[PDB]
Order: structure tokens, then C-alpha cells, then sequence
RNA sequence: GGAGCUGUCAACCGAGCGUGGAUCCGAGGAUUUCCGAAUGGGGAAACCCAGCACGAGUGAUGUCGUGCUACCCGCAUCUGAAUAUAUAGGGUGCGGGAGGGAACGCGGGGAAGUGAAACAUCUCAGUACCCGUAGGAGGAGAAAACAAUUGUGAUUCCGCAAGUAGUGGCGAGCGAACGCGGAACAGGCUAAACCGCACGCAUGGGUAACCGGGUAGGGGUUGUGUGUGCGGGGUUGUGGG
RNA sequence: UAGACGGUGAGAGCCCGGUACGCGAAAACCCGGCACCUGCCUAGUAUCAAUUCCCGAGUAGCAGCGGGCCCGUGGAAUCCGCUGUGAAUCCGCCGGGACCACCCGGUAAGCCUAAAUACUCCUCGAUGACCGAUAGCGGAUUAGUACCGUGAGGGAAUGGU
RNA sequence: GGGAUGAGCUGUGGGUAGGGGUGAAAGGCCAAUCAAACUCCGUGAUAGCUGGUUCUCCCCGAAAUGCAUUUAGGUGCAGC
RNA sequence: CCGUACCCGUGUGUGGGCG
RNA sequence: UACUAAAAACACAGGUCCGUGCGAAGUCGCAAGACGAUGUAUACGGACUGACGCCUGCCCGGUGCUGGAAGGUUAAGAGG
RNA sequence: GCAUCUAACCUCGAACCCUGAAUCGGGUUUAGGGACAGUGCCUGGCGGGUAGUUUAACUGGGGCGGU
């Protein structure tokens, strides 16, 4: 799966962009503290 | 729907020791096995009309029966013994 | 656990077979994890014993 | 219905009832102790002990009668711990479940003796038994089907196909399907694409829109995108809006 | 239209209950009809063109280990379970017994569906080249009784003036 | 005859259950049964073994050998 | 049952006491 | 060794060895949980020996157990 | 591979709340451990602990010997 963070993180990215990651480090780190979130539908929105 | 104490009391014990306490003005009744002494007391109280010093109980099993087709056993009953107040008017019982 | 509390996946009944083609009775367990779930984000934690599928989906939060 | 009757082992009596219609037969209702899923709590089933409310009773405690009071689930409302959002939990009100039943069904678990003249693969046998769970039946059922150049057209069940093709320590044994003949026949409902309505989230004020389409002005920011609910619409294989 | 059957003091169509046949239901339940009621439709149709979007996912597929099919893993197809990996939406995907090409067939991963099928604790109505009291139900008889067993359980015998 | 203030005896109430229990250990005991209780069910288990298998007469009438056999008191085929 | 007790609870009076 | 064996058999106090650092080891349970133990190495479990006295010699080849990991062998997986 | 980290996961460490009665349980916080452990699937080893069984016949009885 693909998230696109919301807060920066570092050697990760950016606001906005999306990046993929090993799906443990997403749902245990990054879901969890609303760091990212999954890309269904944001892309209409971040454009 | 309304319950009366002449339910409680089914019949009196007719035997020589009945009459032995009928001459000491205590009487012996078949009361409703469910039955306790208070309401002994008061169905007796407002039957009869009289004051009732004491109710003794006693539990008596059904005699148990040999027959053609096997042992039966009768009824189990509950006589109450009714002692009335040492001058209170002693009930007619008509025999 | 061998149940899943969301899809309800439970063990499989099957055969241990030997080199002799003995067969003997043993079960095909589900990947059952223990997950610390929540329904809304920073709501409280509900332990639940999941399979590794629907971890794997989205059924779960942490 | 119409003259006897008060059931039967099972006679004897006793006491009565009945043409002002009994006994008896059919249907509906009333009553329906206690135990039992048993469910107020407890219990060695048929017993014990309550609480509440309303009545009855006593001079008053005693006592009596009638209801309600288990647990779980679902729904709806109130509240919302640690702790804030909140949730867990708790309160209330409605509903429901529980247990039993001879056989038949479906799903799941699943022997051994036995047979293999031993025995482990195999058999027995998916039998016995068990678990869950029904219903008057059930399951299956509307082609990700078969078939093989013309084809059939949901499922089930019966007869064949056939003890055949096969499958088997190719041992003991096990054993289809294609297709054919019959019983009976029946097909439907669901998302999106897409479209309105409401809620929540993001963005902008002449950027732009928007105010059912066209024609002109007016308003002069409530549009647009999105997630969630309500509807429409569609449901097909000659592919289907 | 009655000679079914049984009873009656011994083989009864005409003695009795009946039988053929014909009537019969306050009510309850069942069945059906008419209403009342509820729901759907009153706006689409046809053609053109194929530029765009739609078809149900941790599923299919694949790999492992099993199960099941005639198939006892075999080259193992189809189907089912668990583990891992993991799609695509028709210029897709699945099947046609490894597999490939072609061709044919079908549209999985949502649900519902009568009838033909199974069964009889139970209710009526019949029947028997069935039994007739050591038989037939264990039980014509106190019968799941007596009795035996702590218990689960086992379990009789006994008909005829 | 042994113990008889003790590792004592005993009541009441309770717990451990069948490849299991319990055992100061004898394979002891677990309801007069124990090298795996009992009951029901699979079940009319299976037994190359033992026993039993019921009226009559008429005709004919064996074998106890060979071969093979996880076979030798069974069985197949042959012989009769 | 007689004689003599004890325990728990209830009601009605009298007396004085504490609030 | 209930019901042919009471013994020299068992147990025992004492001994030694091994295990166990703590929801220990061990045990009962699929698990949860429980006992161990409301104990903590002077404790608990298992094994053998069996008061006490004098003692308990040789063998590490075999088989176990303990420790080690240089190398050989090897499963799935990956690889292709 | 090694180390570190914490956020999965683990804790029969502690406190608090559900809780009125709770050495259960759950939740919250904390103190640790920590991508280890445990568990699923696959896989090698070990495995009389358990289970089902086999363990020939001839034979001057059987065994032993022999065949
Ligand atoms: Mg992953
Ligand atoms: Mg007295
Ligand atoms: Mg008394
Ligand atoms: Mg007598
Ligand atoms: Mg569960
Ligand atoms: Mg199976
Ligand atoms: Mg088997
Ligand atoms: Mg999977
Ligand atoms: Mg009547
Ligand atoms: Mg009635
Ligand atoms: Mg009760
Ligand atoms: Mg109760
Ligand atoms: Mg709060
Ligand atoms: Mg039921
Ligand atoms: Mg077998
Ligand atoms: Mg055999
Ligand atoms: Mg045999
Ligand atoms: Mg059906
Ligand atoms: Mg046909
Ligand atoms: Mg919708
Ligand atoms: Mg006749
Ligand atoms: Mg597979
Ligand atoms: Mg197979
Ligand atoms: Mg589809
Ligand atoms: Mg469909
Ligand atoms: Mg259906
Ligand atoms: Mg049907
Ligand atoms: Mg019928
Ligand atoms: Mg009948
Ligand atoms: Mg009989
Ligand atoms: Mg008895
Ligand atoms: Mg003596
Ligand atoms: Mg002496
Ligand atoms: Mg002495
Ligand atoms: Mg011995
Ligand atoms: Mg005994
Ligand atoms: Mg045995
Ligand atoms: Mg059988
Ligand atoms: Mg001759
Ligand atoms: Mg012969
Ligand atoms: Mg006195
Ligand atoms: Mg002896
Ligand atoms: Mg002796
Ligand atoms: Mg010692
Ligand atoms: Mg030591
Ligand atoms: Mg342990
Ligand atoms: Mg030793
Ligand atoms: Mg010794
Ligand atoms: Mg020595
Ligand atoms: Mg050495
Ligand atoms: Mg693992
Ligand atoms: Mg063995
Ligand atoms: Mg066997
Ligand atoms: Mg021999
Ligand atoms: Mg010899
Ligand atoms: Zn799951």
C-alpha cells in the first residue's frame, strides 16, 4: 500500500507526496500517529 | 378470587385422643399441609370466633399400602392442635 | 487462538501424512496475531486475536 | 344426542342426578398446586428463603392473596470511569433466546472390531458415535455448466449408462462421468458508471462560479472535490448502462 | 346402490351395531372469492458513433501442506481448507484432465427460490397365503412395572368358568 | 498373636476416573470383577477352533494321496 | 400438662429523666 | 499382595548425584490456569543408596549426559 | 550480520478506574523487555513418552541345533 504523509518525516518526505512503505512501519508507526494516510482518494484533492 | 381461612381448615380428627383433649377444650384439625401455625391461628380466630392461646403441628406420612397391583401410599396429612385462651368460649363442632 | 474475531476463519481439519502413507488427525491453524485495536483514532485499545489477513487488509486499526 | 347416568381394575354398597335434556360426543374458553429450560435467591427436582408493589388481616408485629424481580442477545434512549475527546461500564424501556421431540436434513469432528487368511497403505467407513444447527421437509438451484464442429441449456430425485472407464500393497477391494429415458419444472433480487437530497471534511472571493436548458438582466461567496447515509438506475454473456 | 365387518346362547344380507347410499356444523381451524388495503407504471422510444467510465479482493492465480473426487500425488485437471505471495474489470477473467497455440463455452469471489425427493413420535381409514400368550412389542397381565445394580444401566413372569 | 500418643485409629463432608486415578510399590486398589473397571452402543465383532444342524425311502458311493502354501489339524488344483 | 424459667420481637399505658 | 505370600520386599531417618535463578525445574491441562509455593538454592523436583561405624578402589573404550564449534554432512526457504 | 531505537508484540513489575464487596478480567498510565520471544504455516532432528502391529514353518511334543 501507498501513503501520503501529512507531516514531514524525516528521510521519508514531505508534506503531501506520496511514498510506499513496508507496511509495518506504516500501521504500527505512521496510521497510528496520523502521520500518513492510505491513498484511495487524496490524490483529487492534494490537485 | 378472594381466599377464606375455611379452606385452610379441612376437617376435624375424630379419635379417642381428639375427645381426650376435647375434654381439656383442645381441638384437633386436618389443616391444609402448606399451612403454618399463624394462619392456623387466625383462620381458627375468625372461623370459630374464639381466642387461640396455641397451634401445635405435627406432619404425619401416608400410610403406605400393600394391594393387588402394588403398594400404595394414602395421603400425607398435617393435624394442628388448637389449645384456645384458659376461658374462651369453646366451639361447636356438632359431634 | 485459532479463531479470528472479525472474519471468523477458524483451523482446518486434515491429515498429517507419513512416508508409510500413515494419516493421522491434525489441524491447519489460522496465522492468529494478538492486535491492540481501536476504532477511532487515539480512542482505547481492544485486544482481539486477528488473522494475518485481515491484518494484512485494512480490517484492523492500531 | 335423546334416556339413562354417577370412568375403570371391581363386586359390594351408600348417596343422588336426569326429557325443565343428565350421562355421553365435538369445539372454544376458565381454572391450572409444586417441580422441571425453570428464570427472585437457594436447593438433595417436586423443597427452603425472600425483595418490591398492590390488596386482605391484627391492637401491632406475626400471617394471607395477586403480580413483578434470572442471565444473555438485539434495538432504542439517559449517563460517560481512569481521562479530555471519548469508550468500557452503568440506568431505563421494549422485543427475542434458552428447553424438549421417533425418524428424515445440512455443516463440522470422527473410531474400532472387521476384510486384506498376518499387517501398517488400503478396508471397514466418512459407518458408529459426537458437536453445531434446522425445516416441514431440508440441502441443491439459475452456468466462471456441459459438450465437441449441427449441440444441450437452473436444481433435485428415479432408471440406465455400469460393476463399465478407471482406480487399488493393481492386493482385499473401491468405482465414476458423458449421455439417454422419466418425475417435476421457474426464475429472481443485490454495487458501480451515473444522477439528485441531507450530513461531515478541504478550498476562494470577483478566483470564479452558482441560481433547470436557451434568450436578457438581476443576486453578487455558497460553488467545487470528496467520505458517509437516502433514494433512483442497472443486474447481463449475441456481453451487460 | 346394503352378501363389508362385528355382535347376538352354534356358519345371520333380512335380530342388533352397522354396511351401500344419502344428509349433517353454533363455533373453531383450514380452504377459496369478493371487497377494503398495499405496492408498481403513467414517460420514454428509436437510431447514430464508439472518445471516455462500470461489472462485487486479501478474492482469483501461483507456491507449500492437506482434504475430496474413479484418481491411494501421479504429468494432476476441476473442487475445498490453512500458510505465504498476491492480481486484473472485458483489448478482463475462468473452464474445456500437465502445458502451449488456436478454437469453443461461461461470466467466480453477494443473496433468495416452488415442484418432483426423505421421514412418521402422532391422527384417521383400511389391509395382511403376518403372530396368536415360550409367539407377536420387553410389555394382551402392576410393564419399562416387580426385581437387580451405588450408578449409567439391565429387566421379567403372569390371558381363557 | 502385632500395634495400641502415633508414619495411630475413626466419624462426617469433600477431591482425584479408565491408558486415567491412586499406590510406604503387592501390578496392589479404583463398588464381592483389574497386566487397563463398569454400562450402553459399533454388534448378530471376529474365531483356519469346539459344539450343534430336526421326516422317509430308492440308486451310486469315496478320501485320508500328489503338488503348492506365513503351510503342516486350514486351503487351492489334481487324484478318488 | 403442672411448677418455675430464659430469649427475640410487637403494641398499649404510667412514672420520671435526656434532647 | 481386601480374598493362599507380612517377608529378607516397600518406606524410613541419613548419604550422594543430577536438575531448578523463579507465574523455576517438574507435573496436570490443547490453552488459560493450577500445583510446586503464598516456597526462592540451608529451597523445590528427579534418581540411586538406605540408621550408625570403617570405608567406597581401577576403567570415559561402548551407551548416555554436559560443554565446544574448526571442519564434513543436510531439510524447508531462497536461487534459477 | 552487528549495534542502537520504539511503535508492533510481550510483562504474574507498579499505580489508577470499571469496583459497591475483587490476589479474576479488562481498560488507562507508567516501568521494563523488544522486533527478540510467543504463535501460524513450512521444515530437519529427536522421540518406547504413546500407539498400532510384526516377530515363519518343518520338527518322532515344543525350544535349542539343523533345514
Ligand atoms: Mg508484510
Ligand atoms: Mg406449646
Ligand atoms: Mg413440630
Ligand atoms: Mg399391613
Ligand atoms: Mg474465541
Ligand atoms: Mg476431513
Ligand atoms: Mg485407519
Ligand atoms: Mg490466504
Ligand atoms: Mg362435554
Ligand atoms: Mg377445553
Ligand atoms: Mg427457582
Ligand atoms: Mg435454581
Ligand atoms: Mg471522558
Ligand atoms: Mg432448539
Ligand atoms: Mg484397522
Ligand atoms: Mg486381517
Ligand atoms: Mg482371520
Ligand atoms: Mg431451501
Ligand atoms: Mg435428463
Ligand atoms: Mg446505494
Ligand atoms: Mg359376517
Ligand atoms: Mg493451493
Ligand atoms: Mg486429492
Ligand atoms: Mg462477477
Ligand atoms: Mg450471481
Ligand atoms: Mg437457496
Ligand atoms: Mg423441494
Ligand atoms: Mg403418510
Ligand atoms: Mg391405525
Ligand atoms: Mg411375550
Ligand atoms: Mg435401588
Ligand atoms: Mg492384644
Ligand atoms: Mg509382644
Ligand atoms: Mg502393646
Ligand atoms: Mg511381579
Ligand atoms: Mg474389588
Ligand atoms: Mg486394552
Ligand atoms: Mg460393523
Ligand atoms: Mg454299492
Ligand atoms: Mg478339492
Ligand atoms: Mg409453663
Ligand atoms: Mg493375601
Ligand atoms: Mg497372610
Ligand atoms: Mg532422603
Ligand atoms: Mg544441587
Ligand atoms: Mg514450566
Ligand atoms: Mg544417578
Ligand atoms: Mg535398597
Ligand atoms: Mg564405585
Ligand atoms: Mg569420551
Ligand atoms: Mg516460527
Ligand atoms: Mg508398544
Ligand atoms: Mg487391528
Ligand atoms: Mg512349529
Ligand atoms: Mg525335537
Ligand atoms: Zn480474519
Amino acid at each position: 500500500m501507498k501513503l501520503i504523509l501529512t507531516a514531514d518525516v524525516d528521510h521519508l518526505g514531505s508534506i503531501g507526496d506520496t511514498v510506499e512503505v513496508k507496511d509495518g512501519y506504516g500501521r504500527n508507526f505512521l496510521l497510528p500517529r496520523g502521520l500518513a494516510i492510505v491513498a484511495s482518494r487524496g490524490a483529487q484533492k492534494q490537485a | 378470587t378472594l381466599a377464606d381461612p375455611r379452606d385452610i381448615i379441612l376437617a376435624p380428627v375424630i379419635s379417642e385422643k381428639s375427645y381426650g383433649l376435647l375434654d381439656d377444650n383442645v381441638y384437633t384439625f386436618l389443616v391444609r399441609p402448606d399451612s403454618n401455625k399463624t394462619q392456623i391461628k387466625i383462620a381458627v380466630e375468625k372461623i370459630f370466633a374464639v381466642k387461640v392461646a396455641s397451634v401445635n403441628t405435627a406432619n404425619r406420612q401416608g400410610k403406605r399400602k400393600r394391594t393387588r397391583t402394588g403398594y400404595g401410599k394414602r395421603k400425607s396429612t398435617k393435624r394442628a392442635i388448637v389449645t384456645l385462651a384458659p376461658g374462651s368460649r369453646p366451639i361447636d363442632l356438632f359431634g | 487462538a485459532a479463531v479470528c474475531d472479525i472474519c471468523g476463519k477458524g483451523p482446518g481439519f486434515g491429515k498429517s501424512v507419513s512416508h508409510s502413507h500413515r494419516r493421522t488427525s491434525r489441524r491447519w491453524d489460522p496465522n492468529i496475531q494478538t492486535v491492540h485495536a481501536v476504532t477511532r483514532p487515539g480512542g482505547n485499545k481492544k485486544r482481539l486475536n486477528v488473522c494475518t489477513s485481515c491484518i494484512k487488509a485494512g480490517k484492523i486499526t492500531r
